[PDB]
């Protein structure tokens, strides 16, 4: 069981398929929206620095 | 401190601080959002048109290096190819995720860029069709470049021949509308200049997605055929003036 | 770049709306839900699996032996009754009855019985392992770990 | 005699193979498939849960056990034909050769190695088709399901009586008493029975708070119980509770539907367990026929040849 | 009668299948109508207002 858990930990694809609980996907969407928001905030701040 | 200097203003705030970071914003949003419904605010330098040979040439006019797939008698641009343009040490380039630096003054590195692009296109496109929306990304620098992000999109066919899957034209239109439907995008229509203005395949699309002439710029390829009268000079003058467009247009330039 | 400065900034409104909607769904239904991405859920399921497997490893011998005896008896009762006991019962000489029974039992031991015993032990271990790994027979279970628990099982 | 064995009617093969094989797998479905699936009130999940297990179980175990039963079943009749006495008349002088011949013949009796592949397709189709439009199909399935459940109920009840010992009826009738463990089990049973008395729908899984609650309820009467004793007590009593409920569910399934005016009453009596049982009964019946066809077409001839 | 109760352990004379068909038709129509209403109020009605 421990070896299999290690293999799943290393196996990204099997984790992707297994972890499709729709809450993992909601968390991923929230995190990605936050990351794009941070990138957008930095980008907009730089734009205002350009004016 | 080194990250602050390199990832922010390394003496080039406009060209460096937020041009590559703009490309990162686009890449991260495209990673999160496969669709472009959320990319309306992010403009792009979009090149669209027919299978005209000058589609590669205009992109090398803006990205002033012979870095794009070149070919004859075929639509080489299978999939979108993104290039980030900015100033820097002359004739230097990068290929995303290839861990390789390219010298744009030597044929070997330009060929390497084109071959990597072709391989990524051949992996984006599945058997039975010629185009795929999946993107390819470059970072090109040089004194002749502006702070611009370019995308090299497949030419419109509207018809399928030679055993090609019938879905190809709809796939092409979807790939090109992903950007042409972007309110903030800039559309460059590549017009083959070997035919009369009456034959323009992409005019009807921008005339609906950009009827106000706020994004679409038409560029005439093979301008030497106006000198030779192979293409009607009168219609060429009228397209220069813009009398032949059933729409408003952002501008017009010669290729 | 003019279009950039004009339009890119307002993309924050839709980003905030999306984050608000996701966090609203969480607060209403998943107040314990966090950035439960490919790593966090996997780790929690892994730890639960290891803990339940250890609990299995700690099962008392009494339960083990009782279930093993019951299962093997279920498997061998009718074999004994039909192939050894009843055929032997045809004789009125209990000594030849016992002789035949012992011979058949020795042959069955040599060829079949220990293989059925090992089958019983292995399948009983599988059954207890599944009971620990699979959904507990309750209402509190969160199925979100079922994919990994079953795949690992 | 081996030719006479080849004269055994399919009727005997199909019945013997079906009865023997089901008995071998009768508890696996009940304990590992049905009962845990019965822990949810969602009949769709119940049927969804079992079908996934059955198909996986079908691929890995069912055709391998089915052939083994058929391989043994043929040898069981062969031995009876071979060396069984003709009542009180028997030439035991020949038994050494007969068994010696059998051992060599069974060693060379290699069952068709592809029989399992046909059974997998058959079993997948037998399970895939869950449409029971016939009352007779319903009637047969429920009565046999009751027997399996009644067997489990008595198996649990007999284990319980040992766990708890005789009741006052036998303690005073036969001058018996309870061991201190049995005394604990009876009171541990009583508290669990009271809990189920109210929470009839209590899930099989017990919370440690229930374990603590029982302990304090028993400690409050001078009875100190290890949690492990309660859990072991809980499992047997719960099945007795559940199984009686299932049989009462079965009783209403047959009786309630039997009354004509009740067929337009949409009560919560989805006898999905009869659907599961019926398919298996059919699935094994088809499996036995496939085994019987292989048994009489290929395997018995190989036995005769060997 | 009813879908399930007409079949199991009963001498039903009914064998009703039209109810399931038209009930599924009702559900499909309701789902289609709700999807259309969502599409309308999200995109199409405001598109018409903009036009
Ligand atoms: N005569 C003429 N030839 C051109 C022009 N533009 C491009 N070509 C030639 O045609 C090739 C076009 O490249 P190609 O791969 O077909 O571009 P793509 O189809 O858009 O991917 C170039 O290598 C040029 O040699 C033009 O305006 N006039
Ligand atoms: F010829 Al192309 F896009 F490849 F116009
Ligand atoms: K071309
Ligand atoms: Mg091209």
């Amino acid at each position: 069981v421990k070896e299999v858990l290690e293999d799943f930990a290393e196996d990204g694809e099997k984790k992707i398929k297994l972890l499709t609980g729709k809450r993992v996907q909601l968390a991923e969407d929230l995190k990605k929206v936050r990351e794009i928001q941070e990138k957008l905030d930095a980008f907009i701040e730089a734009l205002h620095q350009e004016k | 401190v080194l990250q602050k200097d390199d990832k922010g203003i390394h003496h080039r705030k406009l060209k460096k601080s937020l041009i590559d970071m703009y490309s990162e914003v686009l890449d991260v949003l495209s990673d999160y959002d496969a669709s472009y419904n959320t990319q309306d605010h992010l403009p792009r330098v979009v090149v669209v048109g027919d299978q005209s040979a000058g589609k590669t040439s205009v992109l090398e006019m803006i990205a002033q290096a012979r870095i794009f797939p070149r070919g004859s008698g075929e639509m080489m641009t299978r999939s979108p190819v993104k290039v980030t343009l900015s100033e820097g040490p002359h004739h230097v380039a990068l290929f995303k995720d290839s861990s390789r630096e390219f010298d744009l003054t030597k044929e070997e590195d330009l060929a390497a860029l084109r071959h990597e692009i072709e391989l990524r296109m051949r992996k984006n496109v599945k058997e039975g069709c010629t185009v795929s929306p999946e993107t390819i990304s470059l970072n090109v620098k040089g004194p002749g470049l502006q702070r611009m992000v370019l995308v090299d999109l497949p030419g419109v066919i509207n018809t399928v021949t030679s055993g090609m899957a019938p879905d190809t034209k709809e796939t092409i239109f979807s790939i090109s509308k992903a950007y042409m439907q972007n309110p903030n995008a800039i559309i460059l229509c590549i017009q083959d200049g070997s035919v009369d203005a009456e034959r323009s395949i992409v005019t009807d699309l921008v005339s609906q997605m950009d009827p106000h002439g706020r994004r679409t710029i038409f560029v005439l390829t093979k301008v030497d055929l106006a000198e030779k009268n192979v293409a009607s000079p009168s219609r060429i003058q009228q397209i220069i003036e813009g009398k032949l467009f059933p729409m408003k247009a952002l501008g017009y330039f010669a290729v | 770049w003019k279009m950039v400065r004009e339009s890119v900034e307002q993309q924050a409104d839709s980003f905030k709306a999306t984050r608000f909607n996701l966090e609203t769904e969480w607060k209403n239904n998943y107040p314990r839900l966090r950035e439960l991405d490919r790593n966090e859920l996997f780790e929690k399921a892994k730890n639960e699996i290891l803990d339940e497997v250890i609990s299995l490893s700690q099962v008392t011998p009494k339960h083990w032996e009782e279930i093993l005896q019951q299962s093997l008896w279920e498997r061998v009762s009718t074999h004994v009754i039909e192939n050894i006991y009843l055929p032997a019962a045809q004789t009125m000489n209990s000594g030849t009855f016992n002789t035949t029974v012992d011979i058949k039992l020795k042959q069955w031991t040599d060829k079949q019985l220990p293989n059925k015993a090992v089958e019983v032990a292995w399948e009983t271990l599988q059954e207890e392992f599944s009971r620990f790994m699979t959904e507990p027979k309750g209402k509190e279970h969160d199925d979100i770990f079922d994919k990994l628990k079953e795949a690992v099982k | 005699e081996v030719i006479s064995l080849s004269q055994v009617t399919p009727k005997h093969w199909e019945e013997i193979l079906q009865q023997s094989l089901w008995e071998r797998v009768s508890t696996h479905v009940i304990e590992n498939i049905y009962l845990p699936a019965a822990q949810t009130m969602n009949s769709g999940t119940f049927n969804t849960t079992v079908d996934i297990k059955l198909k996986q179980w079908t691929d890995k175990q069912l055709p391998n056990k089915a052939v083994e039963v058929a391989w043994e079943t043929l040898q069981e009749e062969f031995s009876r034909f071979m060396t069984e006495p003709k009542g009180k008349e028997h030439d035991d002088i020949f038994d050494k050769l007969k068994e010696a011949v059998k051992e060599e013949s069974i060693k060379r009796h290699k069952w068709n190695d592809f029989a399992e592949d046909s059974l997998r397709v058959i079993q997948h189709n037998a399970l895939e088709d869950r449409s029971i439009s016939d009352k007779q199909q319903w009637d047969a399935a429920i009565y046999f399901m009751e027997e399996a459940l009644q067997a489990r109920l008595k198996d649990t009840e007999n284990a319980i009586e040992n766990m708890v010992g005789p009741d006052w009826k036998k303690r005073w009738l036969y001058w018996k008493n309870r061991t201190q463990e049995q005394c604990v089990h009876n009171e541990t049973k009583n508290e669990l029975e009271k809990m189920l008395k109210c929470n009839e729908e209590h899930p099989a899984y017990l919370a440690s708070d229930e374990i603590t609650t029982v302990r304090k309820n028993l400690e409050s009467r001078g009875v100190e119980v290890d949690p492990s004793l309660i859990k072991d007590t809980w499992h047997q009593v719960y099945r007795r509770h559940f199984l009686k409920t299932a049989l009462n569910h079965c009783n209403l399934c047959r009786r309630g539907f039997y009354y004509y005016q009740r067929h337009f009453v949409d009560s919560e009596l989805e006898c999905n367990d009869v659907v599961l049982f019926w398919r298996i009964q059919r699935m094994l019946a088809i499996t036995a026929n496939t085994l019987r066809q292989q048994l009489t077409n290929t395997e018995v001839r190989r036995l005769e040849k060997n």
